[PDB]
């Protein structure tokens, strides 16, 4: 046994001093400065077929020292299955690794992630959206780990890859938004990232605008990277609607994917309009006509009915429509975003009605405050 | 007999799962738990020994009784995988001590290091004087693997108490193999 450790103990120029301390680890049998040292030169990349002969000698430590937790041995197995090209053969290994270790900390989450991590070349559709599905189900008690959910990322969206239902993808995408705290990673990577986030973000159909979360700020400054013709026809989603020359743009900067979504954009940006031209007037005064919204929406007075009628199916506005002189006639309305300065004129709109019911109400009791005693 | 509160402080740091103490740490401090809870039953009986884990989030899962039964079954998967924190471990215990239904016990800290520990030395000479305002004796005895003859551990408790204040002693694991039952010999004679 330590024979086996020591013919790998030189790697090259620079290990041996090193493993001369990492020989000395094992002596005072301390396994985890030991599992700091090691994983770092697993993390160290290397050929590598260091990891790959030594990983029997660390299944020898995990045997008898019966402890230390699955992390680090997925976090090793990630490494060595690079080397091994074989994602089957990484698969009996890892399930096996999943199967002989136990400990409090929930090993099902990271194992079954490592294996959605090895799922991609199977290459999919099979056995994925079974253990996806289980890896947030056991993830629910206890998720303080945090490090995990990211794992969970990544199986999904490889599962979303397939195409997949737009809609979910920034859903999925929001959850490693929130998920990672500090970034610490290239922005040359998120650039793109948030872009192809914006473009299925943008594309479903199951989100009109939500300019809310563009607006989020921690994608801002992935968005201050991005080209300036994303942000302003983001911008047109969340106002617009048309701004013709922004919505034509976006088909000047992203060409692919666009050409199938786009009459859905024109239909979402078309229904985006009647939630703001009665939010934006101080009316109500919320009965529109058709010359609004023919004139706004540059469609046919025919269309207009299909237009304001499918808003009421999404739910944005309950209103009515009055066919006799063609007028739209709106009710309630779905708040979106809003603005600075709009918390000062609010205390204006609050203030106001706290000097009238106090005026009206300190009036009232004037009179009778005398008859009570 | 003497009157005081004794409250036992397991390490569960991610480096206390080696198993250098024959024949693994979990089993060497579970001993070391076994002999400091007969050892005051066999004090006093009105001491009452609790548990606290120092690493990572500090929780007392076993409430401050003289029976230590509950605090066995939790030497048991306590799952000790973590990064020590100190300056906490040792207010965690004061707070379980200030919880005491009778005053006339005296407030007492038994606690085990053995693992290194990036606590500033400013911090441990605040706690130092905030426990001589407290009048809390703590006695450590260091475990495990950490800096060769630990001294900003031995500088805390020797500017922990003073005048006498008999006292705080510190026990540190001896640079060779030897068993956990060894080590706690000492102690349990003498403090």
């Amino acid at each position: 046994v330590p024979g086996f450790l020591q013919q790998s103990q030189s790697s090259g120029p620079g290990q041996p001093a090193v493993w001369h301390r990492l020989e000395e680890l094992y002596t005072k049998k301390l396994w985890h400065q030991l599992t700091l040292q090691v994983l770092d030169f697993v993390q160290d990349p290397c050929f590598a077929q260091g990891d790959g002969l030594i990983k029997l000698y660390e299944n020898f430590i995990s045997e008898f020292e019966h402890r230390v937790n699955p992390l680090s041995l997925v976090e090793i197995i990630l490494h060595v299955v690079r080397q091994m090209t074989d994602p089957n053969v990484a698969l009996t290994f890892l399930e096996k690794t999943r199967e002989k270790v136990k400990s409090s900390d929930e090993a099902v989450i990271l194992c079954k992630t490592a294996i959605g991590a090895l799922k991609l070349n199977i290459g999919d559709l099979q056995v994925t959206k079974e253990t996806i599905e289980d890896v947030e189900e056991m993830l629910n008690n206890l998720p303080g780990v945090t490090s995990v959910h990211s794992r969970f990322y990544d199986l999904s969206s490889k599962y979303y890859q397939t195409i997949g239902n737009h809609a979910s993808y920034y859903k999925d995408a929001l959850r490693f938004l929130g998920c990672v705290d500090i970034k610490d990673l290239p922005v040359s990577e998120q650039q793109e990232r948030a872009f192809t986030l914006g473009l299925a973000g943008l594309l479903g159909e199951g989100v009109f605008n939500f300019g809310e979360l563009l607006m989020h700020p921690v994608l801002e400054s992935l968005r201050n990277t991005d080209r300036q013709w994303l942000i302003d026809t983001l911008y047109a989603f969340n106002s617009g609607n048309v701004e013709r020359f922004q919505t034509l743009k976006t088909a000047w900067g992203q060409q692919p994917d666009l050409a199938a979504n786009e009459a859905q954009l024109l239909r979402k940006i078309q229904l985006l309009c009647l939630m703001e031209m009665t939010f934006t007037r101080p009316a109500n005064h919320r009965q529109l006509t058709f010359e609004e919204i023919a004139k706004s929406a540059k469609i046919t007075v025919n269309e207009v009915e299909l237009l304001v009628m499918k808003a009421l199916s999404v739910g944005l506005v309950k209103g009515s429509i009055d066919e006799v002189d063609k007028r739209v006639h709106m009710t309630w309305v779905q708040p979106r975003v809003l603005d600075l300065q709009q918390i000062k004129g609010m205390k204006d709109r609050l203030e106001f009605w706290c000097t009238d019911v106090k005026s009206m109400e300190m009036l009232v009791e004037h009179q009778a405050h005398d008859i009570l005693t | 007999m003497v009157l005081e509160s004794t409250m036992v402080c397991v390490d569960n740091s991610e480096y206390m799962r080696n198993g250098d103490f024959l024949p693994t740490r979990l089993q060497a401090q579970q001993d070391a738990v076994n002999i400091v809870c007969h050892s005051k039953t066999r004090s006093n009986p009105e001491n009452n020994v609790g548990l606290i884990t120092l690493a990572n989030d500090c929780e007392v899962l076993t409430t401050l009784t003289p029976d230590t039964g509950r605090i066995l079954s939790k030497l048991h998967t306590v799952q000790p995988k973590g990064k020590i924190t100190f300056c906490t471990g040792i207010r965690v215990a004061h707070l379980a001590l200030k919880h005491r239904q009778g005053k006339n016990h005296k407030m007492r800290i038994i606690a085990f290091v053995g693992s290194p520990v990036e606590d500033n030395e400013k911090d441990l000479v605040k706690l130092a004087k905030r426990l001589k305002k407290e009048k809390v004796n703590v006695d450590i005895i260091n475990f495990g693997e950490e800096e060769v003859n630990t001294e900003k551990l031995t500088a805390f408790v020797n500017t922990l108490n003073g005048k006498d204040g008999t006292g705080s002693h510190l026990v540190t694991v001896p640079p060779g193999p030897s068993l956990a039952d060894a080590l706690i010999s000492s102690p349990i004679l003498a403090g």
